[PDB]
Parts: C-alpha cells; sequence; structure tokens
C-alpha cells in the first residue's frame, strides 16, 4: 500500500472544517460498493471505512490532505 | 399537389369558432338561468358573464396576434426560400442529379 | 466534537448539511477537488450517468478516453467534408450577409473544447452530490443501465419514492433523483437547475382555464393542444404513479383537469401570489363512443389522507351530469382503482337512493303509503353520471336489488326485478360512511364549464383513425395527401327544444318530478316475501 | 324615496337605452358580418380586390367556402338563428320569444 | 349488466319497494371470458418524505455582480430579493396576463422590453426559457474573470443562452426542408449508402421509401405510411403507434426528445431507424424490440412504451453478434437445429439476413406473447432457407458499416466567391454564427458590460458545445412546431392571402366581441340597476 492510514487519519483530523466537508463531498461521489461509507444527512454525520477504500480514492486523499495540511 | 387550405389553418378556422360558440352559449345559460331575485345568484351571474366577455374577446385578440405572427413568419419563408433556390441553383454541380 | 477516528480506521465527521449542499460552496469545492480525481478510481458499482454523458462527448469529440467500458459507434457520417452542400448554403439561405453568415470566429476550436471539457470535469465531482444524492433519506428494508436508477422525485417540497419508472429521457432517468417543478412540470435533474427555474417560473399558476375554485381545492381544465408540453410534462411524470397509463405523449386530445391545492403565502413583504400547486389529475378523452367520462386518474402520494381521489371521480361525474353524457371510466382499471370504484359507485347509488327516500317522504302524507313508485336504471343514470351498467354494477355491491326466482312471462304486467331497501338503518351508515370522513365533495354550483364542442377536428390539430355522425364525417373528410362542411354553426340554438336541458339541477328536478308522478304501485301485488331474493 | 326612485330610474332609461343601442349595434353589424361574404365572394369587395380570392366567405358559417373548388351558391344566405353573438344574452332571447 | 342478466332494459320501470362475510369478486372481459376471485389487493405501502431544507437556504451567499442597467428588466424577468379570497375573484382564464405581486410594470420596463424587441425582430415578446446548470455555473465563473471584469450575474448569462436559443430556433423553423433538387439528392445519397453498406431503415430500396418497422410498401387509407420531418424514416401507421399525424410537422418520438442524435439502442450497435423508449426510458428499436423474445410492447394501439429490459436472460446478453462483434446489447438467436449463434436485429436486417414476422401481424408479434402459432423465424447466412439468397455480400456490406464507423472514430478532417461556411457538427448541432455574435453583443451593450467581441465569440461557442453535450436535444424547453419548412414559395402566397383574408374576419369578429363585452357591462349594470331601483320600489 501506498498510504499510511493511520497517518491519513492523523492528518484527517488537522484538516479543517471546509476540508472535512470536501472530503465529504469526494467521498459521497465516489461512493463504490467495495467501500463501506455512511452518511446522515439528516443529523450531518459521516464514516468512511479506510480499509474497504481503494488505493485509487486513498492516495487521492492522500494527495488532498498533503496540499490542505502543507 | 396542393392542399385543403384550411388544414395549415385549423386553429383560427376551427378552434375559434368552436371556443367562440361554448363560451357565447356559456354565457347565454349563465344569462337565461340567473334567478332574478337571487343575490348571490345575480353577483356571480354578472362576474362570470364579465368574465367570459373578457374571455372571448382575449380569445379572438390572441387568434388575430397569432395569425399575424403567422402572416410574418410566412412572408419571412417566403423571402428565405427565395434565397434557398437562387443558391441552390449553383451548387448543381457539386449535388450529385 | 466535530471529527474523531476509532482503531478500526473508520472517521466519524460531523458537518452542517446546509453548509455541504451550499450551491456556491458546493462548486467552489468542486473545482478545487477537480484535478484530484485519480482517472484509475474504480467503478465496480454503479456507474456514473454523469460520467457515462461526458464520456459519450468526449469519444465524440474523438479525444482518446476509454478509462471505462467502451466508445459507441453512431457519431457521424463519413461525409462531413467540403462535400456537403450545407457547408456552401449555410442556414439554408436564412442568413444573407457575408459579414453575418460567416463562422470563422465562432466555429469551436480544439483549445475551446479542451476549456469546455474541463469546466465539465470540474463539476464531475459536483454534479454526483448535487442530483444523484438526496436531501433527506428513510430506506426502510424487510448492467444497471437497462432498468432505472431513479430514486426520489421532487415535487413542491418533498421526495417521492416513485411507484413506477416511467419513461423520461435517459439523460433524466440515468440520474439517481430528478426534480420537477409543480408549475411548469419542467424535470431537470440537478438541484442546481431546479434552483433557477424555481427563480424563473413567476407564473405561479398552471395554464388553462379554470372551472372550479373552492376554498383551497382549485381545477383547472388545460386543453389539450392548446399547450402540447405542459401536458407531456404531466403525463410523464403520471407514469410514476399510473400501471397503465402508456398515452403519455401524443396528449393533443385528452382534456387534462388538473386539481390544485392553492396556497395563499405572503411570507416576504412582496410575494403574494396564489400558488397552485398541482396535486391530482384525469385524463378525459375529447371524443369517445364507449363512454368514458375519465381515462386515466391519479392523486399524488403526497396529497393522499385528503380523499381527493373520490373527489376527483366524483368531479369527473359532476361534469358528466354537466355534459347530460352517460359516461364509465375506461374499462382496462387499476386494480386498486377497481375497488375504489366499487366503492364509489356504492356510495352514489346509495345517495341516489336517500334522495329518492328523502323526496318521497317528502310526499309521504299526501300520498298514500301503500303506493309504491316505478324507477329506473335511467332514472338513475341521469341523477349520477354512471351508465345504467355502472349503476347496476355498484347496486348489486350494495344488495338491494332483488329478483323473482320463476319467470310467468305469460303477462308481461308481472314484475321481473324489484328495488327492496333492507334497511334504511343500513342504506343510512353505507352513506354515512362518508360523513365521518369529511371528505372535499362537488358543491355543484361553482362549476363554470360547458360541453366541449367539437368542429370538424374533434379538437384535435391533426387526424387520427378511430357520435356517428361526426365518426363518420372524420373518415369521409380523411383523403390521400402526401408531403358535407360547417359543423357545430347550429349549436347555439339547440335551446329550442326541451328534451335536453341545460343545468343538471334542472335536470335533477326534472328526473325526480318524472318518477314522482310516474303511476304508483300497491304494496300488494308482490308482498310474498320468498319470492324475492 | 320619489327622489331616488327619479334618480335611479333615470339612470336605468340610459342605461337602457345605451342596452338596446348595443344590442341593436351587435344586430345590424353582424347582418354587415354576414353579407360580407355574399359582397367577398361572388362581387368580391373587401377579401379580393380582383376577382381571385375566390375564398372570401366567413370564419364561423363558411367552411366550404374557404376552398376554390367550391363554386356553388350554398352559403350566401343566413337565418336569425345563426345569428349567435345577439342570441348571448338572455333579453335577446326573451325578445325574439316574444317576437316569434 | 350485459353480462350477467338480459331481462331488465335501462328505462325499464322498476316497481321501488321499501316497507314502513362479504368479500368481493372480480370482473374483467377478458379475452370474452369474465373473472372471478376473492378480494386480494395491492397492499404495498407508500413512502415519501417533506425535505427539511429547500432551495431557499440553497441560494447564493453572494452578489458579486452589479447589474446598473435593465436591472428592472431582470428583477421583473426573474425574481431577486374579500379581496384576493372571495368569490368576486374570478376564475383565472388561460390568458390571465399576471398583475401579481409587485409587479407595477412601469414606462421603464416598457422601454426596456422594447428596446430588447429591437436589438432583433426575432426576440418580440421575449422571455428567459434556460436555466444554467452545475457546469455553466464554472464557465460564468470563468468568463467574468477572464472577460467581463467581475461584473456579469448569472441571470445575465441565462439570458444570452436564452437569446441564443430563440435566434436559433427561428433560424431553425425557416429553414428550408425540402426542394426537388435536395430530395432528389437524399434519396441518391440514400441509394448509395445502401447500395455500398447497407441499411436497417428500409431506404434505399426503391426511389419509394420503404417502411421502417416493417420493411412494408403497403399505404391505404387506414394504414398509409407517414414520413419524419426529422429524418428519412417511414413507418406504417399501425406499424409504428401513429395514433394521429397532426397536419405539419411528424417528429418521430426520437426526433421529437431526442431531437435528432444519433442516440444508443440498447439492443443494437447501430442507431439508424425507428424507435420508441422503454419504461426506464433508453432508445430501442422498434424492429429489435419486436424480435426479441423478452421484450414487450406495452400498449399494442400505441407501441410507445417498451418493456421487458431487465427480464432478459444473461444467457442473451453474453451471446455473441457474428455481423458487429461489438460485446453488448442484446442478439435474438437462429432458429436452425443444433444452432446457436446470435445477433443483433438491424444487424441481420442491414446484413440482409432471411428474416420472417410469418403470419402474425406486427399488433400479434408486439402482442407480448408468442403463441405456437406465432413463428418469428430467423435464420443465419448458412440457415438461411431455399428461395433466399446467401448473404455473405451481406455480411461484407454490415463489416464495412461499421468498420467504417471505426475509421472514422479514428480518422480526423483533413485540413473571393468561394464559401465553405461550416454550420453544423458531426452531431448535427448547431454552431451559433457571426450575426449570433453581433447578437449577443447588442445585448451585452443593452445591459452595459465590459463587451469583449471575443467574449461574445466565446459565449457562442460555449452554446454549441453545450447543445452538442447536452446531445441535439434543445437547451431549452422552446418550440414552435408549425412546419413553414417544406412548403412551397407559391402555396405560402396563396397562405398569404388566405390570412389577408381572415385577418380582415378576425377583426370585424373583434368588432362583434367587443360589441359582445360592452353589452355585457351594459347588462351587469342593468341588472345591478334594476336591484338598486327594486329594492327601494318594493321595501321601503
Ligand atoms: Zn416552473
Ligand atoms: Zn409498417
Ligand atoms: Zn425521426
Ligand atoms: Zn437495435
Ligand atoms: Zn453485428
Ligand atoms: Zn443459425
Amino acid at each position: 500500500g501506498s498510504v499510511d492510514l493511520e497517518k491519513l487519519a492523523f492528518g484527517l483530523t488537522k484538516l479543517n472544517e471546509d476540508d472535512l466537508v470536501g472530503v465529504v463531498q469526494m467521498v459521497t461521489d465516489n461512493k463504490t460498493p467495495e467501500m463501506n461509507v455512511t452518511n446522515n444527512v439528516e443529523e450531518g454525520e459521516f464514516i468512511i471505512d479506510l480499509y474497504s477504500l481503494p488505493e485509487g480514492l486513498l492516495k487521492s486523499l492522500w494527495d488532498y490532505v498533503k496540499k490542505n495540511t502543507e | 399537389s396542393d392542399s385543403d387550405i384550411r388544414y395549415s389553418f385549423l386553429s383560427t378556422l376551427d378552434h375559434l369558432p368552436c371556443e367562440l360558440i361554448r363560451s357565447l352559449r356559456l354565457m347565454q345559460t349563465i344569462d337565461l338561468f340567473k334567478n332574478e331575485e337571487d343575490e348571490p345568484g345575480m353577483e356571480r351571474a354578472c362576474r362570470d358573464l364579465l368574465l367570459v366577455a373578457t374571455y372571448i374577446n382575449d380569445l379572438v385578440d390572441d387568434q388575430i396576434h397569432f395569425l399575424k405572427q403567422h402572416k410574418k413568419e410566412l412572408e419571412i419563408q417566403k423571402s428565405v426560400t427565395k434565397n434557398f433556390n437562387s443558391s441552390l441553383e449553383n451548387i448543381k454541380s457539386k449535388l450529385t442529379l | 466534537p466535530n471529527i474523531e477516528v476509532s482503531e478500526e480506521l473508520k472517521v466519524r465527521i460531523k458537518y452542517d448539511s446546509i453548509k455541504f449542499f451550499n450551491f456556491e460552496r458546493l462548486i467552489s469545492k468542486s473545482s478545487v477537488i477537480a484535478p484530484l480525481v485519480n482517472k484509475n478510481i474504480t467503478s465496480s458499482g454503479p456507474l456514473i450517468g454523469f460520467q457515462r454523458r461526458v464520456n459519450r462527448l468526449k469519444q465524440t469529440w474523438d479525444l482518446a478516453t476509454e478509462n471505462m467500458e467502451y466508445p459507441y459507434s453512431s457519431d457521424n457520417t463519413p461525409f462531413r467534408d467540403n462535400d456537403s452542400w450545407q457547408w456552401y448554403v449555410p442556414y439554408g439561405g436564412t442568413i444573407k450577409k457575408m459579414k453575418d453568415f460567416s463562422t470563422k470566429r465562432t466555429l469551436p476550436t480544439w483549445e475551446d473544447k479542451i476549456k469546455f471539457l474541463t469546466f465539465l470535469e470540474n463539476s464531475k465531482s459536483a454534479t454526483y452530490i448535487n442530483g444523484n444524492v438526496s436531501l433527506c433519506n428513510h430506506n426502510e428494508t424487510d448492467n444497471k443501465v437497462w432498468f432505472s436508477q431513479i430514486e426520489y422525485i421532487v415535487l413542491r417540497n418533498y421526495e417521492i419514492k416513485p411507484w413506477y419508472t416511467s419513461p423520461f429521457p435517459e439523460h433524466i432517468n440515468q440520474n439517481k433523483m430528478v426534480f420537477i417543478c409543480e408549475f411548469c412540470l419542467k424535470y431537470m435533474t440537478s438541484r442546481y437547475t431546479f434552483y433557477r427555474h424555481q427563480l424563473k417560473c413567476l407564473t405561479f399558476k398552471p395554464p388553462g382555464n379554470e372551472i372550479y375554485r373552492d376554498g383551497k381545492l382549485s381545477v383547472w381544465e388545460i386543453d389539450g393542444r392548446e399547450n402540447v408540453l405542459y401536458c407531456q410534462n404531466l403525463c410523464l411524470l403520471a407514469k410514476c404513479f399510473i400501471n397503465s397509463k402508456t398515452l403519455y405523449y401524443d396528449v393533443e386530445p385528452f382534456i387534462f383537469y388538473i386539481l390544485t391545492e392553492r396556497e395563499d403565502t405572503e411570507n416576504h413583504p412582496y410575494q403574494n401570489a396564489a400558488k397552485f400547486h398541482f396535486v391530482g389529475y384525469f385524463s378525459k378523452e375529447k371524443f369517445n363512443s364507449n363512454d368514458y367520462n375519465l381515462s386515466c386518474i391519479l392523486t399524488l402520494p403526497i396529497y393522499q389522507r385528503k380523499g381527493y381521489g373520490q373527489f376527483l371521480m366524483e368531479f369527473s361525474y359532476l361534469l358528466s351530469r354537466k355534459e347530460s353524457k352517460f359516461g364509465t371510466p375506461e374499462k382496462p382499471l387499476s386494480d386498486l382503482g377497481l375497488l375504489t370504484y366499487r366503492t364509489f359507485w356504492k356510495i352514489k347509488c346509495a345517495e341516489v337512493l336517500l334522495k329518492l327516500r328523502d323526496s318521497a317522504r317528502r310526499r309521504s302524507n299526501n300520498k298514500n303509503e301503500d303506493t309504491f313508485q316505478q324507477v329506473s336504471l335511467n332514472d338513475i343514470a341521469k341523477l349520477t353520471g354512471m351508465i345504467p351498467t355502472d349503476v347496476v354494477f355498484g347496486l348489486e355491491q350494495l344488495q338491494v336489488l332483488y329478483r323473482h326466482k320463476t319467470r310467468s312471462l305469460s303477462s308481461l304486467d308481472d314484475f321481473n326485478y324489484i328495488i327492496k331497501i333492507d334497511s334504511w338503518n343500513r342504506i343510512e351508515n353505507i352513506y354515512k360512511t362518508w360523513s365521518s370522513k369529511n371528505y372535499p365533495r362537488v358543491k355543484y354550483d361553482k362549476l363554470l364549464w360547458e360541453p366541449i364542442i367539437l368542429g370538424p377536428s374533434f379538437g384535435i390539430n391533426g387526424m387520427m383513425n378511430l357520435e356517428n355522425y361526426n365518426n363518420s364525417r372524420a373518415h369521409n373528410k380523411r383523403r390521400r395527401r402526401r408531403r358535407t362542411v360547417s359543423s357545430l354553426t347550429e349549436y347555439m340554438c339547440d335551446y329550442k327544444n326541451t328534451n335536453n336541458d341545460r343545468l343538471i339541477y334542472q335536470a335533477e328536478k326534472r328526473v325526480l318530478e318524472s318518477i314522482h308522478d310516474r303511476k304508483g304501485i300497491p304494496r300488494s301485488k308482490f308482498s310474498t316475501e320468498t319470492h324475492w331474493e | 324615496l320619489k327622489a331616488e326612485l327619479k334618480k335611479s330610474l333615470q339612470d336605468r332609461r340610459e342605461q337602457e337605452d345605451t342596452f338596446d343601442n348595443l344590442q341593436q349595434e351587435i344586430y345590424d353589424k353582424e347582418t354587415e358580418y354576414f353579407s360580407h361574404n355574399s359582397n367577398n365572394n361572388h362581387s368580391g369587395h373587401g377579401g379580393a380586390h380582383g376577382s381571385k380570392s375566390h375564398y372570401s366567405g366567413n370564419i364561423i358559417k363558411g367552411f366550404d367556402t374557404f376552398s376554390k373548388s367550391h363554386h356553388s351558391h350554398a352559403d350566401s344566405a343566413f337565418n336569425n338563428n345563426d345569428r349567435i353573438f345577439s342570441l348571448s344574452s338572455a333579453t335577446y332571447v326573451k325578445q325574439q320569444h316574444g317576437q316569434s | 349488466f350485459q353480462d350477467f342478466y338480459p331481462d331488465l332494459n335501462a328505462d325499464t320501470l322498476l316497481p321501488f319497494i321499501v316497507p314502513l362475510k362479504s368479500v368481493q369478486t372480480k370482473e374483467l372481459i377478458f379475452k370474452g371470458r369474465v373473472t372471478t376471485e376473492p378480494l386480494v389487493l395491492k397492499k404495498n405501502e407508500v413512502e415519501f418524505q417533506k425535505c427539511k431544507i429547500t432551495t431557499n437556504e440553497l441560494k447564493g451567499k453572494k452578489n458579486p455582480y452589479c447589474v446598473r442597467f435593465n436591472e428592472s428588466f431582470i428583477s421583473r424577468y426573474y425574481h431577486i430579493n374579500k379581496e384576493f379570497d372571495g368569490v368576486e375573484a374570478p376564475y383565472f382564464t388561460k390568458f390571465s396576463s399576471k398583475e401579481a405581486p409587485n409587479i407595477t410594470i412601469s414606462t421603464s420596463t416598457k422601454s426596456a422590453i422594447q428596446k430588447f424587441a429591437s436589438i432583433s425582430p426575432n426576440l418580440v415578446n421575449f422571455k428567459p426559457q434556460y436555466d444554467m446548470d452545475e457546469q455553466d455555473e464554472l464557465y460564468l465563473h470563468y468568463l467574468n474573470k477572464r472577460y467581463f471584469k467581475d461584473q456579469m450575474s448569472h441571470e445575465i448569462f441565462e439570458i444570452l443562452m436564452t437569446t441564443l436559443e430563440t435566434e436559433w430556433f427561428h433560424i431553425e423553423k425557416h429553414i428550408p426542408s425540402t426542394n426537388s433538387l435536395i430530395a432528389r439528392h437524399n434519396i441518391l445519397r440514400d441509394c448509395k449508402n445502401y447500395e455500398l453498406y447497407g441499411s436497417d431503415d428500409g431506404t434505399g430500396l426503391s426511389m419509394d421509401q420503404a417502411c421502417a418497422v416493417c420493411l412494408g410498401t403497403d399505404s391505404d387509407n387506414l394504414n398509409t405510411i407517414v414520413f419524419c420531418d426529422g429524418c428519412d424514416i417511414a413507418v406504417h401507421q399501425e406499424c409504428y403507434g401513429i395514433i394521429f399525424i397532426p397536419e405539419g410537422k411528424w417528429l418521430c418520438r426520437r426526433c421529437m426528445i431526442s431531437k435528432n442524435n444519433f442516440a444508443t439502442c440498447l439492443m443494437c450497435p447501430s442507431h439508424t431507424g425507428a424507435f420508441k423508449q422503454t419504461d426506464t426510458g433508453s432508445w430501442v428499436h422498434n424492429i429489435c424490440a419486436l424480435w426479441l423474445p423478452e421484450l414487450y410492447f406495452s400498449n399494442l394501439h400505441y407501441m410507445e412504451p417498451i418493456e421487458g429490459v431487465q427480464n432478459v436472460s444473461v444467457s442473451r446478453w453474453k451471446l455473441n453478434c457474428y455481423i458487429c462483434k461489438k460485446k453488448m446489447g442484446a442478439c435474438i438467436q437462429c432458429f436452425q437445429r443444433n444452432c446457436f449463434t446470435a445477433y443483433h436485429v438491424t444487424c441481420a436486417r442491414r446484413a440482409g439476413l432471411y428474416m420472417s414476422k410469418g403470419k402474425c401481424t406486427i399488433q400479434e408479434l408486439a402482442s407480448n406473447q408468442f403463441s405456437q402459432k406465432y413463428s418469428v423465424e430467423s435464420f443465419c447466412h448458412k440457415h438461411a432457407p431455399r428461395g433466399w439468397q446467401t448473404s455473405i455480400e451481406g455480411i461484407n456490406k454490415a463489416r464495412k458499416y461499421f468498420s467504417l464507423l471505426s475509421t472514422l472514430q479514428t480518422e480526423t478532417p483533413q485540413h473571393s466567391k468561394f464559401n465553405k461556411t461550416i454550420w453544423k457538427t458531426p452531431n448535427q448541432t448547431p454552431v451559433a454564427p457571426h450575426v449570433f455574435a453581433e447578437i449577443l453583443q447588442k445585448v451585452v451593450d443593452f445591459f452595459g458590460l465590459a463587451n469583449p467581441p471575443a467574449g461574445a465569440f466565446d459565449i457562442c461557442k460555449y452554446w454549441s458545445m453545450k447543445r452538442e453535450l447536452t446531445g441535439g436535444t434543445p437547451l431549452t424547453a422552446c418550440f414552435e412546431n408549425n412546419s413553414l419548412g417544406s412548403l412551397t414559395e407559391e402555396q405560402v402566397q396563396t397562405r398569404i392571402d388566405f390570412a389577408n383574408d381572415q385577418l380582415e374576419d378576425l377583426y370585424r369578429l373583434k368588432e362583434l366581441t367587443t360589441l359582445v363585452k360592452k353589452r355585457t357591462q351594459a347588462s351587469n349594470s342593468l341588472s345591478r340597476s334594476r336591484k338598486k331601483v327594486f329594492d327601494i320600489v318594493k321595501s321601503p
């Protein structure tokens, strides 16, 4: 795997509010069955399964968090 | 060769008298059965009379307007077909038989 | 607080849904995320309809992109070169001046196409979260292009699970959600498109004249080809709630009556218009020999628990009474529609019988009690609207129509069939089932309307292959054409006859007094209880 | 009072004169309207300066006259029944009933 | 009634008689046989939801565009921010002109709309008719940052695109459809296309265009072949569900919804000929939906909706077409014994494979049920029966057509009286010409915006590309389907004189109806005055 998921979550926690909203947006767009994603839009929570996330969206999120944390 | 020139004008030839006769008969019905002493009766009667009067006036007006637009677009298309034929005469060389 | 991560590598987040859906923020962040799209992001599930569209456009402009299944074949004719006459006579010659029909400065270039596709791809991350994603959801429980992917429908404010897949254009159906404007009936995918369309459709009313307005309910008698687009939109919405409304495109004839729940909103100090929320409709043919007064009906699921269905059938029958013609709904019928018509015919026959009872009891003291009356199928039909077949089929469900076992046809004076009211209590309760319902009833005075007097066209702007006078006029006037007269000239002078009268209350009083004056029957001819079943 | 009666009934008389004049206006106007086809097809004046537009009948009554092949004399006249615009009001129908 | 008992007639004077568990059946006149069944009915629960947020909270947060000219025009063709509820409030007719919230039509509004009309004669009685979408929001961002210096508004862009749409549709309407010359050119092009590649539309077989759906040449007063003003398709009325024919423009369902596109037939590679929709809404070949077994038509008298999309088994899908070999769509199978080859319906047609609808009329073919009497006999090039010639040449023709589509998808167009003006696109979409650019420029000047002519050209190119994206379907919901089109100059002359006489007629008619309205208001006043006098004359 070309991504360290624990440090990725660390950078996710570092991201600001709008960066999190954007993560939500891109995941809701690229939600596929092999991934395990849940979104309570009524109340407004969002949970993603990193282990099921494929390497594509993983590296995409990695580039995103690099750009928005450094 | 030609066609029944009424068929292109179904709207104003047919559906103008259709709705006209209809609204006229309707106004006739309301007035004929306007119970004279009935206060709300005659109120509604007079109001709907004015209503259907505005309606028929606006219907004949709107058909006038649509026929005006149709006349304009018709003569425009007349000059346009003039253009088209005048042009298309030249390309007979390129276009096949 | 706002975010957390469990040890199983699941990231719980919290965001405000309004900020999430805000269009300007959404499209800005979409252009932000735009390049970050990994073209190798997997597609092992539902292939995006928007992505299908954009890949079609790419392979159309021949920008080689085969990251997905395959490109499609039919895109053009091989002779797009300088041989097509259209390149030497542009616009059919509609433009004269060269400085006006030239296009060297507007024929789009490769760079401009790339710019357009770039905006498109910056939008891709914005469309799925705008159209395909919902604003609210509750999905209770107990390749993917052949059937639909439509999942909701948004009218004025609600979402709707569509009971049946409608034949929308693929552009709309392969989406997940679809908004449909309540007034204009335009169907668009993106909630952004709906936002602008709601900003633009200031014609807060549906089209067509208005023939009924009581309180909040109202009807609109939208003609069939004075506005054909609106009607096609309405039909394409209706197919989402009728199983057998197949006549949804060629709607020139059908005179769509459309029910609506008017609302007076003055929340803003400027706007006060009567918002005419479309509720229900019933397409009725314009000329039908088979005696149909309601071809296809529906009220929307969002407006149930209000009896608008029964109201709309009652209005169809009020219309038939006003036309003084006999009609029944189209025989190939909804299984649910079959039961609701069972109920409605039962209730209507019970109501007519109750009117007969109350009138006879107005005439109770003066008329001898042993004298019985003789009502007829037509006597009931001129009162209700249903054909006599319908009346008997809605009376047998009421179980008040009894017959005689044996046939002593030697004497024609003998009674064959009878109406034998078992219990006025039974009938009054069968009718009172509506009283406790408090359903909207057709206040028969508010209707302002007249029959649809056809000319030679029958209403359509064309010709179709399909009483007898006009039905033969159509076929006679049909004559071949490639790419004896003067009907209706006398419909105004049809008042001089008294056989057919104008108003429904006049027809009712007429038939009621006619039967009151019909010869009576003593209670003694058939008082044998066994002989009546 | 009696003065109120005078003022209201004089308003009523004036409005009744106006109403009867509008009646007569529609009457003779449709008279001319339906004679225009007879003076427009056989001896064409308005719908044709010269004898070229053989279809110059009337919208409502004339369906075949709006066909050049109509070379007969079927729609030359009319009756007080076909006078639809007058029949609109009920007062006119009642007057025609009294005069019938 | 008539099926229940004939000893009772409607007018039969039935004696009314009244002294001083029930499980329901189910009638149906089906195949001449009534039905009987206890009360079992649909019990599915309905589901909806009142969403908690409208587009009100989703409105833009900032208005960064300052329309300092014609702002009245904007705000009056848009929205930016016992009296009304009595019987006195009349019934709105279909002609009720909006005099509703804060319209207050002013002389400024009138001057503005007259200026808009003078912008071009096509824009008289203008109406914004297009709603910008998500992808257009970004293009407006790019514009208003590059050309218009952060001053063009969303409404401005919408109005620009709508003027483009209106002008283009006026040119579209006034486009000449056919003369004898261009019709001969079209039919010769079609004859060449068929004699070389093959046609699954029936065109080219003869100078008399044949039926598309049923490949026939019959035409009588009840089954007369129609022609489409959108493409060269000809379909029998019964064989295509043409229940009525309007007098002018007849457009197939494709030419009416997917206006001209070469849209995809979910059960075929080829994309020409007759089409209907599905219950889902993808254009399926009618000949396909006929000959594919699990595909069936719903309304046999309209033939409109195709059903059976999901009912096909994966065997048919994973079958291969030995004609085009595209790994997509469905494919019928031959009837030869011990045979399992497959091919698309239109593929078989184009290649000239032996097909036979049997003795079953096309109604019986779409009847959704094939009886042992029904035999929809299609064969292979080695399984075709006697009397039919081997279709090796047809295989070659189909392969040529499809490999030609492929080499086109690979190939590129290799680039003073002479004028080769290109105003279409390979998708038959428009190209907004220089006069359209001038018109948009006029509109921008009207609104008082920084107005680069290059910006006008950019907007026109963007509109052309927006139409190419939408795929033929108009950007807006505009339609004036009156067919000026194929008429001839002399026919237009007859119609103009006819319309002159009818204009005179309608003028005197409006005179009569104005007298009618006046007399009706008079009669209203009459009833009012009658009450106003009799109230005191009869009641002191
Ligand atoms: Zn709308
Ligand atoms: Zn056919
Ligand atoms: Zn077509
Ligand atoms: Zn096909
Ligand atoms: Zn093939
Ligand atoms: Zn075979």
